């Protein structure tokens, strides 16, 4: 994975998640557990399925056709349309193949990128009022609950409300 | 302190993909781009039928060939389906001219109707009862093709036909005729008194003369002499006129024709099943919505282009590796 | 404290386009790839004139058909445009031989020029000015096609015509000749004696005999009688040979012609437009750029990929969302 | 956008700037306006430019073709010609909308790449001399004026200058 | 304090790649996909040679053209190469029917070996050695095709010739024959008493009647006269029958042929050189890897697929920029 | 380079590295070197190689076919064959040419990304106990050696070992 995501700082994924694509796993005084990001995983699911259906909605050129009809002194037009069957065979046999293996590649860094959008998210919302531990995993700098990390996947985590419970907790740590 | 983790999906799926940099990558989801399920029969192509010659050419069909049969009174066909080698050909062995252009202009048809154009009865100066032969065989009496009249001499004369027909309709009409090419000189004479012969033929377009053509050839289901046949589409309001001299093989029906487009001729082994696509194979019908297959190349109807290769996987979910 | 904010543009822009993975996004800037216009007339593809028959076919034409004219005095022509249902063809019904052949090769032309092969009057022992029909009336007097001549007997005979052109011009010749049909025997010899009759033509590749095929038919402009017409392109230095005993129509005009490249016949209803492009269509011509366009299948030129859509709209700018 | 630019911290376009496609937005002491960046906004048009081009330029093969030729009784091969004009448009019709596609694809990708590399650069520029916001902006721990953020579009800004100033201003805020 | 830069390779490369956003990019390593060598050569496909015909046309080499041999005396070939415009073709001048069908049989043969149907000997009561003309010159000596027979009348008689061959081998075999259209009704009874004339030729399938067509052509190679030649694969259990009065050119040689597959006749002025390959060029053979070149649009093999550009350069390595 | 990585803050490669294709460069007090990474070089490698592959074994259909045929008495049909020729030429021409430039495109598209997760994954490893040059260079806060290096090669850098070796020689800086 491209983004330092699935091949990166993250080593595997959480098979303990069923809930989504991408998520949460908390640590937190109450217990533990894994709730999915929803637009996230949601605008992911809309993308895929798209990519899948303009990839086959995008031939909806293709009318009627048919099969194969020289005697044996028309040799020569029985070849002519050979080649053209057979050109037109390498073409198409050629385009799917590859398609398929671009498009799977864009697929897999398309999930990597989310990922580390995620990421990316949570560690802004709480700049030094929490570790980076490089996991993919943060550490907070305070203590925190169950309705505390709701705000965190909202996106509504207050910095200045838990910054100097942080601060003094950081220099207790310092030498 | 207190912790959240960022995490993606990872489900108990196996299902492998590829990708421009990388083989056999493990995946969470995956779709299949590419068709590979018929159905193993044949169906009508948009609800109609096809037309199925079972053991005959269409030769064999058109000319009343004794073992197949006229049994083919379905009005209207989206395409015909001739197996590899059908059986019943021409029963008297000949030849058939633009016999292949005829096949493709008779792949799709809108109505068809068999006409008695010339009725065998009235031939009152020939005999029209007599042009038979064992190469016909019908239920062991020996026989000839239905929808065609072999004539003969009647008394010791052959008096020069001449004889033509209205097209009255307003369809198209099919018509066919031959020549009978004899072996030699004295079985000319049997079969019609005289030595130098011809058929001529004439529309408003066809401008034909036909001569047999006497010669020694091999035996083919024992006969020696061949049948050459012709045909024309006779314009609504014209007419053919024939004239002979005589060695001739009279038309006595032709067919009503409406054609409103075109399609193929497809071999296949394969029997009809009360069934429709939009798009027929000779292995079977595909129920197409991807845009890709690999079950067949001579394919009839709408169908996802013909590919080759069995993978077309496409990624959906992410790297579910355990 | 002090800020810095970084950005992106954003302007009152509506035009939406589409991705892989999502449709209707609202963009900045957007450059459509797929041609739409065309100018609705027939131009001179790279600065040459087409041929544009107008109510004529192009045998219409080529033999003097009384309704057409002689009038196509353009030289050198890019292509030729037919109607798709030309009203005057064969006014004298009948048949010609390798026509669409002809037409494909007469499709475009370097070099073209009519020249009097045998003269009209050079028939001295036969009548040239007779030979006439109502099928082709020309201004209300019967007459018939100007590039040929229809022979018949003078006094009662009909001389073994034996005639022929030595190619002396550098350029190729195109060469037209025909047969009359006759309905029947009396017929034929009310226009020539001999109840017996050919056309021989040879060149140093040409080897043929024709002879008439007498029968009825259905009149076609009144006619039963039919006419059947043949050409080829006789060599620099060789020459045609005619040889008959008649029902000959004799060429009195052949065409000089330089070839130097194909193209093909178009079929429109529209008229020139003084005009040039590289890229023509039977509803109009294209000042191509796009490497796609759907405005027609038929196109002649060096034109954009004909394709099957209306959108082909690519993103130049970025996320413009209100 | 994959990069965390359009569809991630930074929220929305400014409309008000019209330099370019890129840019800031200062809010000093002075007052407060935008000056698109110019190398970045270049190089987009140019690659913009150059994709749109080369999509045309490379078929410049094209060359001389036709209409249609064949006599009812070669109806056969009026099929042939038939189905080889239909491949032929099956063929470049999906081709072309795939393509179109695709590159969209990798156009708004480009953009949001270009976004986080020009926030990235602005960033390292100035390590903690600077706070860093989450609304796509950057707070000085110093003053800053007009000609102060010149430097800072040069890639000129002076780190070790501003450093003691921010650094004491820096525990002033810590608890 | 202590550091480290992360950083990329760089080296002394100059080779520039394209992008779809960037043109003339250096880059560390590249690779080219485009195959642009070929060996100036003709080789063996896949182990076979082709037969390649020096001075003659495929028509010139089947039938004996005296200026041809019938040293061809290899057994099996993969392709033909004629030249652009054979030197050797139709001494005698005249036609051949089907030919090119004919060609494209021939293009590819498992199997080929020349027999001695009807012995240039056999022929006691006609005249078998004195078929020959200046147009064929052998030695000065003046001479004609070798495979085949001019029969000329014996004393002044032609009887009806009646012959035929059964095709008693295992393979297939082609056979070959011809009609004399003389220049003139004397030089019929010269050369064959009898005025009408024909010469009829049947099988299990063919079944033609010639009569040769008397007509004043122009000379070619001296000669106003004409040959037409005519084939047919006569099938293992069968025969085939000739009967002629006279115009008869009639075989001496036939050819037993086993076809397994086909190819076509590739136009080259090269030589053999002994080598071998996947996929061959009018201008060489192309040891392909690649899966496109720009050599030349007309192969014959399992090629990479031909393309119109110089360049197609695959970036390896990085931006490696000074 | 999009990701910030070779038009970005990593102006130029070393040419001095003849080991691989990505890696790093120490000045320690020992003295000064550059030993290529090996996985990210062997990762590169594999899928660059594999690229070049695929875009030749995915073509792997195609067979048998040959040259030209007609007679001056067919030449509309020789023309049915020029244009399907020549169709063909200009489908696969335009293809390739795209083909490559797209994926030339992707591939130092691909270079960039891995150098930007080796950048990253150094970063990462050792949080504050280094410093932020924006050169694509990282200060130690601490001093360090040759087998003080491998772990950072490794992935077995220990944070919690040099922390307040740096936490305190960080405010010695400070102010
Ligand atoms: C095939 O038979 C049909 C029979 O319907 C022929 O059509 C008819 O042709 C005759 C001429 O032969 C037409 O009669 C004409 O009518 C006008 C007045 O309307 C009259 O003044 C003339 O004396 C003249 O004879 C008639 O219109 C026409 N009927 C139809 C239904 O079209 C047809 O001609 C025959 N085919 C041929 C060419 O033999
Ligand atoms: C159509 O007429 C032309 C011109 O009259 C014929 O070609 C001419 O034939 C003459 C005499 O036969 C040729 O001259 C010859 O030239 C060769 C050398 O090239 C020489 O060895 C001979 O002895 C002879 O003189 C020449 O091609 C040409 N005449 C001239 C002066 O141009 C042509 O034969 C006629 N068409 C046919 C097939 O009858
Ligand atoms: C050509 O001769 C062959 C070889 O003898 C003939 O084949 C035999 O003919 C008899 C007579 O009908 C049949 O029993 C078989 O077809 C063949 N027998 C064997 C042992 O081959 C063949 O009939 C001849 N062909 C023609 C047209 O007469
Ligand atoms: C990637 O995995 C596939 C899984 O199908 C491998 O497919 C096998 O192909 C071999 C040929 O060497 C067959 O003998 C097996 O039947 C297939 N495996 C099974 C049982 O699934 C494929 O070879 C792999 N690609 C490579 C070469 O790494
Ligand atoms: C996506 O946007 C286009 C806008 O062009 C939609 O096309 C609509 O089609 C109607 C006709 O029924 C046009 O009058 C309008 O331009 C469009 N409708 C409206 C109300 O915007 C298209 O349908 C939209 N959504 C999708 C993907 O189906
Ligand atoms: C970038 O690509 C090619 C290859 O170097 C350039 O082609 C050059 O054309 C210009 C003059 O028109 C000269 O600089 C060189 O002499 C040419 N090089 C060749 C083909 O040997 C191309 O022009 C370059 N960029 C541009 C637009 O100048």
């Amino acid at each position: 994975g491209l983004f330092g995501a699935i091949a990166g700082f993250i080593e595997g994924g959480w098979q303990g998640m069923v809930d989504g694509w991408y998520g949460y796993h908390h640590s937190n005084e109450q217990g533990s557990g894994y709730a999915a990001d929803k637009e996230s995983t949601q605008k992911a699911i809309d993308g895929v399925t798209n990519k899948v259906n303009s990839i086959i909605d995008k031939m909806n050129t293709q009318f009627e056709a048919v099969g194969r009809e020289f005697n044996n002194l028309e040799r020569r037009i029985e070849n002519l349309n050979k080649k053209m069957e057979d050109g037109f065979l390498d073409v198409w046999t050629y385009n799917a193949e590859l398609l398929v293996l671009m498009e799977n590649e864009r697929t897999l860094d398309f999930h990597d990128s989310n990922v580390k959008n995620l990421y990316d998210k949570v560690r802004l919302q709480l700049r030094d009022n929490a570790k980076e531990l490089g996991n993919g995993c943060f550490e907070f700098y305070h203590k925190c609950d169950n309705e505390c990390m709701e705000s965190v996947r909202n996106g509504t985590y207050d910095y200045p409300q838990y910054s100097e419970e942080a601060r003094l907790k950081r220099e207790e740590i310092s030498s | 302190g207190d912790q959240i983790c960022i995490g993606y999906h990872a489900n108990n799926s196996t299902e492998q993909v590829d990708t421009i940099m990388e083989k056999n990558v493990t995946v969470t989801h995956a779709q299949d781009i590419l068709e590979k399920k018929h159905n193993g029969k044949l169906c009508d192509l948009d609800g109609v039928k096809p037309l199925i010659l079972r053991d005959c050419s269409v030769a064999g069909w058109l000319l009343g060939n004794p073992m197949c049969d006229e049994f083919i009174n379905v009005p209207e066909w989206s395409y015909i389906v001739e197996k590899a080698n059908p059986v019943n050909d021409l029963c008297y062995p000949g030849d058939f001219n633009d016999y292949e252009e005829l096949k493709h202009l008779l792949s799709r048809i809108n109505h068809f109707e068999k006409i008695q154009i010339i009725p065998k009865s009235s031939w009152s100066s020939h005999e029209a009862s007599l042009g038979v032969s064992s190469a016909c065989p019908y239920q062991g009496k020996s026989s000839f093709f239905r929808n065609v009249v072999w004539l003969i001499k009647k008394n010791s004369t052959y008096p020069t036909i001449k004889r033509s027909y209205n097209n009255t309709n307003q369809e198209d009409l099919l018509v066919l005729w031959g020549i009978h090419h004899p072996n030699d000189a004295a079985e000319q004479t049997k079969l019609y008194q005289n030595p130098t012969t011809y058929i001529s033929v004439g529309t408003s377009t066809l401008n034909q003369r036909l001569v047999p053509r006497i010669a020694t050839r091999s035996k083919v289901n024992g006969q020696s002499g061949r049948m050459e046949f012709f045909w024309t589409i006779l314009k609504p309001n014209d007419a053919i006129n024939f004239e002979s001299n005589g060695n001739f093989i009279a038309p006595e029906y032709a067919y009503k024709i409406v054609k409103k487009g075109d399609s193929t001729i497809m071999k296949s082994e394969l029997e009809y099943g009360n069934c429709n696509t939009k798009c027929q194979t000779p292995m079977g019908a595909i129920n197409s919505s991807m845009p890709f297959h690999n079950i067949h190349p001579l394919t009839i109807g709408e169908c996802p282009k013909y590919v080759k290769s069995n993978r077309l996987v496409l990624a959906t979910g992410l790297r579910n590796s355990p």
